[PDB]
RNA sequence: ACAAUGCAAGGUUUGUAUUGGAAUGGUGGGAAUUUAAAACCUUCCCAGAGUAACAAUUGGAGGGCAAGUCUGGUGCCAGCAGCCGCGGUAAUUCCAGCUCCAAUAGCGUAUAUUAAAAUUGUUGCAGUUAAAACGCUCGUAGUUGAAUUUCAAAGAAUCAUUCUUUUUAAAAUCCGGAUUUGUUACUUUGAGUA
RNA sequence: AAGUUAAGGGAGUGAAGACGAUCAGAUACCGUCGUAAUCUUAACCAUAAACUAUGCCGACUAGGUGUUGGAUGAA
């Protein structure tokens, strides 16, 4: 874990066969077209393919469909502007600034809000060394909090 | 200026000046071959030396690298006018096993000493 | 120029002052079950004997043989 | 000279029914008896007789409730000069009855060491054949093999060692107190027992099995 | 983390020949490490391989013939000139006799003897006794 | 891990290390240190000439029972005191109270050597003879 | 140096005290030459060793470390001793004499330096307790960075291996044939260096 | 932790201090009393045997007895 001590290794792992499996009868533009709507409606890419995964009978949308949930949205024109995993740990950021003007003694969480800023420039940083984030963007703890819309 | 004529030291010294043995087979050496000081032994032992590392070179390279067949089939050449090797002993391998005892047979006194003419080394001397 | 003997298991290959390791001799049978005279040979190294692998390894042996039919 | 033997081996040696000491290393028996090697190196018959040194006499004090009590702890390197070398203690009272029991040690010690070559194979091996490397205590130690003419590079213990090993010619290395003489000897003596324990693509080859002593000559020890 | 799978690879075949193994499990095969592999089978000191592929970074298992003393990575994969090759092949490797020094070298890695008598030197992966 | 870092590319770190570190090392300190040519008397040199100001004795360390023969001088290079022990079983009255005596160090550049406490320095020649000479006598006499 | 006897030891020969003829530099003087002129070098001719006075020293002999528990003197004094130590009336250590050992026309001492030093550690140190893991985490530079992209295949020589030849895709170029295809590191050949 | 600064708080404990002993002496150990501190609030400090005296990430190697927290299966 790059923070804690945590050294846990529970994670989703594939399966060997990678071209769909015989059973599903989706077609890849219902599957699509799906897609978009789950879009939006308001869900975001992780929480869209867990819905595909457990409402519809989908496992992986990169077997159905030869794309990415991620690049079908961008495609589509309804990627947001500020990346899925970013945007989670700005919202995080922006709770524990409230909490920590709210509530001035809570080092732990000063600590721990210290940490997912670090983490957010990382991710920022990696998302400006690609195309994501514009260049001029840096993330402000005054800002932060009307950036997540 | 300074001269250009370029001198060099022929000897090194031992190293450890109070061991046992080495002192006792210098001695042996001096005994048999009529020398004055241990400084002739160690002056021969430079010129072994010389060529032994030479040799140890050559070897380190492979066969028909042209450094290996020249410099290296020079050095056999001159063992061989020296009177270190003759017909057998010819292959490089075999300049590395030379020893003080083969290098002071050639010196001039131990030849005139062999060939009669005196009845000692020390008398040859 | 004695030229030591092979562990037949691990090949690690054994020198004068190991002992532990051990000649294991196997006597074979003739039809009836009786004695025959032949005998086949394992060397064991003193490392496995140490380990208790050495069991297995001799299992192992057995198999890549006829002697003995599990393998494990 | 003649002696009882009690072991099995010892019997075995008495008579001629063992050829050469290698026999005995080959299937790693325990050599119990002193005698046994004494048979096998002797001034007639024999060709390289074991040529001994007592290498060091140091003295070794206890400290009882009435002053010291010393004894000697006596080292000896034996040497056949030509493939087996051998490194005994003994601590005892008397300097002279220590000697004498590291002797025995020694013997019944006593490896057989490979000897190899530097570069390319000539006549007889004469430098130890890779480098082999042994520890005791603090000192490690490990000798490279060198070119022929070489001598053994290395301290004067070392040297002394590797000359009964019937090495000729060597690189010593030591980190390590090598000041402790006996932990350095032994160390040298781990180094030269390495050698035949190393397994070069020389050894690849699954050759088959000799007969043990103890089952070619079974018949021979229910007479006695 | 991982930084030279082929490092961890060679340690971890070493520590399967000092406990007598004969089978063990490379875990992240790399096309090098198949190739060190390989160069390793030719001149005797592995058996069998098989490179189990997954859909990932593959595994290898391993067959050993109880016959390598040690591999191993030396890292800093210095370059090595030519001349400069006898130097290292003397600190490292046991004799002059045996044991091989693997360099990666622009016509595909081979042993030290091998790019001696090539001409190329490169950089030096490993080596083996 | 080796605890150096191991990089191709990683030779400042090794170098800037090595070079901080030199610096605990004794001796390197002792040699590349400015304060060899403030702090010593001789200043750099293998000898010095020093005028004698006093014989003196000096008491041996605890568990040796001697009055060593030294001599305080003044060296004419740097203006410095310091005292010199004076070898031979006689060789104190062999010097004058004022003699230009050439001395030497000890043996230990400028550690103290034996069983005396803190006198580094052996005068080795007075009135250009040589102390040895003297002591010897078959030799030398010495000329004033 | 050599040979005689005398003496010695060894399984007749080596070794070592009397003699005594040979050898020869050195040193002295002439030349020949050398050299700008001399001087040396070498060269020849006269001179010319037996205590071959034509005289080998230097530093050591407790250990480290080769060599004395030899003789007198000193008596925790004087002194020596790089270090450990020696000296308090047997000093194997001082001061001597004798004998021995080393290196020897050289041999000591000092200061510096290299090696010894894997005691600065790239190769190559160490960090529980010996000196040494920052109290802890974050963190910029720094160093380090998973796998992945043409894998392979066949023929001839040699003593399982070595060296060689041939083809297995796509694009541009040339009269179905034939021939160019990221940058740098790295490496190989060169070139050019007093 | 002590310490510092400023407000409160101030029971017990209790550096200082005071006696009582103890002892040749006792400015200590034992006892009785007892300020500072301990407590909160708002700052400083930035150190401890801050100790697993074991830097962190990684791979591998060996079994068993457990134990905290989940998951899987079966009784
Ligand atoms: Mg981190
Ligand atoms: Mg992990
Ligand atoms: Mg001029
Ligand atoms: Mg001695
Ligand atoms: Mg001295
Ligand atoms: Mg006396
Ligand atoms: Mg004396
Ligand atoms: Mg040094
Ligand atoms: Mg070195
Ligand atoms: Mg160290
Ligand atoms: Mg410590
Ligand atoms: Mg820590
Ligand atoms: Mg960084
Ligand atoms: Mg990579
Ligand atoms: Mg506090
Ligand atoms: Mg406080
Ligand atoms: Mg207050
Ligand atoms: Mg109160
Ligand atoms: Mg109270
Ligand atoms: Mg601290
Ligand atoms: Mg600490």
């Amino acid at each position: 874990r790059m923070y804690g001590k945590g050294k846990g290794i529970s994670s989703s792992t594939l399966p060997y066969k990678r071209k769909q499996p015989s059973w599903l009868k989706q077609k890849p533009s219902e599957i699509e077209d799906a897609i978009i709507k789950l879009a939006k409606k308001g869900q975001t890419p992780s929480q869209i393919g867990a819905t595909l995964r457990d409402n519809y009978g989908i496992p992986q949308v990169k077997s159905v469909t030869g794309n990415k949930i991620l690049r079908i949205l961008r495609a589509q024109g309804i990627a947001t502007t500020i990346p899925e995993d970013l945007y989670f740990l700005i919202k995080k950021a922006v709770s524990m600034r409230k909490h920590l003007e709210k509530n001035k003694k809570d080092k732990d969480c000063k600590f721990r809000l210290i940490l997912t800023e670090s983490k957010i420039h990382r991710i920022s940083r990696y998302y400006k060394r690609k195309k994501l984030l514009p260049s001029n963007w840096k993330y402000q703890s005054s800002t932060a909090s009307a950036l997540i819309a | 200026p300074k001269s250009y004529r370029n001198y060099s030291k022929t000897a090194r010294n031992p190293k450890r000046p109070f061991e046992k043995e080495r002192l006792d087979q210098e001695l042996k050496l001096i005994g048999e071959y009529g020398l004055k000081n241990k400084r002739e032994i160690w002056r021969v032992q430079y010129l072994l030396a010389k060529i032994r590392s030479a040799a140890r070179y050559l070897l380190t390279l492979d066969e028909k690298s042209s450094k290996r067949i020249f410099q290296g089939e020079a050095l056999l050449r001159r063992m061989v006018r020296q009177g270190l090797l003759g017909e057998n002993e010819e292959k490089l391998d075999y300049v590395l096993g030379l020893t003080l005892p083969k290098l002071l047979e050639r010196r001039l006194q131990t030849k005139v000493f062999k060939l009669g003419l005196a009845k000692s080394v020390h008398h040859a001397r | 120029i004695y030229i030591p003997r092979k562990c037949s298991a691990t090949s690690r290959l054994i020198p004068a002052k190991e002992h532990g390791a051990v000649q294991i001799n196997v006597g074979m049978v003739d039809a009836n079950g009786v004695y025959n005279g032949k005998t086949e040979t394992f060397a064991i190294s003193g490392h496995v004997r140490q380990n208790g692998e050495s069991d297995a390894c001799l299992n192992r042996l057995m198999y890549e043989k006829k002697l003995l039919s599990f393998q494990n | 000279k003649n002696w009882v033997p009690v072991t099995k081996l010892g019997r075995l040696v008495k008579e001629g029914k063992i050829v050469s000491i290698e026999e005995i290393y080959l299937h790693s028996l325990p050599i119990k008896e002193y005698q046994i090697i004494d048979y096998f190196f002797q001034p007639n018959e024999c060709s390289h007789p074991l040529k001994d040194d007592v290498v060091k006499i140091m003295p070794v004090q206890k400290q009882t409730r009435a002053g010291q009590r010393t004894r000697f702890k006596a080292f000896v390197a034996i040497g056949d000069g030509n493939g087996h070398c051998g490194l005994g203690v003994k601590c005892a009272k008397e300097v002279a009855t220590a000697i004498r029991g590291a002797i025995i040690s020694a013997k019944l010690s006593l490896i057989p060491v490979r000897r190899g070559y530097w570069g390319n194979k000539i006549g007889d091996p004469h430098t130890v054949p890779m480098k082999v490397s042994g520890k005791c205590g603090s000192v490690r130690i490990r000798l490279v093999p060198a070119p022929r003419g070489t001598q053994i590079v290395g301290a004067p213990t070392t040297k002394k060692m590797l000359n009964f090993a019937g090495i000729k010619d060597c690189f010593s290395s030591s980190c390590g107190k090598t000041k402790t003489k006996g932990n350095f000897l032994r160390a040298i003596f781990n180094a030269l027992s390495k050698t035949y324990g190393y397994l070069t693509p020389d050894l690849w080859k699954v050759t088959n099995f000799d007969k043990s002593p103890y089952e070619e000559w079974s018949d021979f020890l229910e007479t006695y | 983390v991982r930084m030279s799978v082929l490092a961890d690879c060679l340690k971890t075949i070493n520590n399967a020949e000092k406990r007598g193994r004969r089978q063990v499990l490379i875990r992240p095969s790399s096309k090098v490490v198949i190739k060190f592999l390989q160069y390793m089978q030719k001149k005797g000191y592995i058996g069998s391989f098989e490179i189990v592929d997954d859909h990932r970074s593959g595994k290898i298992v391993v067959n050993l013939l109880g016959r390598i003393n040690k591999c191993a990575v030396i890292s800093p994969r210095y370059d090595v000139k030519l001349d400069e090759i006898e130097k290292i092949i003397t600190s490292i490797l046991p004799s002059r006799l045996f044991g091989h020094l693997i360099l990666t070298t622009p016509y595909g890695i081979m042993d030290h003897e091998e790019a001696r008598r090539k001409h190329t030197g490169g950089k030096v992966l490993g080596f083996f006794f | 891990g080796s605890g150096k870092p191991s990089g191709l590319r990683a030779a400042r770190k090794l170098r800037i290390r090595r070079r901080t570190q030199r610096w605990a090392d004794k001796s390197y300190k002792k040699s590349h240190l400015g304060t060899r040519w403030k702090s010593n008397p001789f200043r750099g040199s293998s000898h010095a000439k020093g005028i004698v100001v006093e014989k003196v004795a000096i008491e041996a360390k605890q568990p040796n029972s001697a009055y060593r023969k030294c001599v305080r001088v003044q060296l004419i290079k740097n203006g410095k005191k310091i005292t010199a022990f004076v070898p031979g079983d006689g060789c104190l009255n062999f010097i004058d109270e004022n003699d230009e005596v050439l001395v030497s160090g000890f043996g230990r550049s400028g550690h103290s050597v034996g069983d005396l406490p803190g006198v580094k320095f052996k005068v080795v020649k007075v009135a250009r003879v040589s102390l040895l000479a003297l002591f010897k006598e078959k030799k030398e006499k010495p000329r004033s």
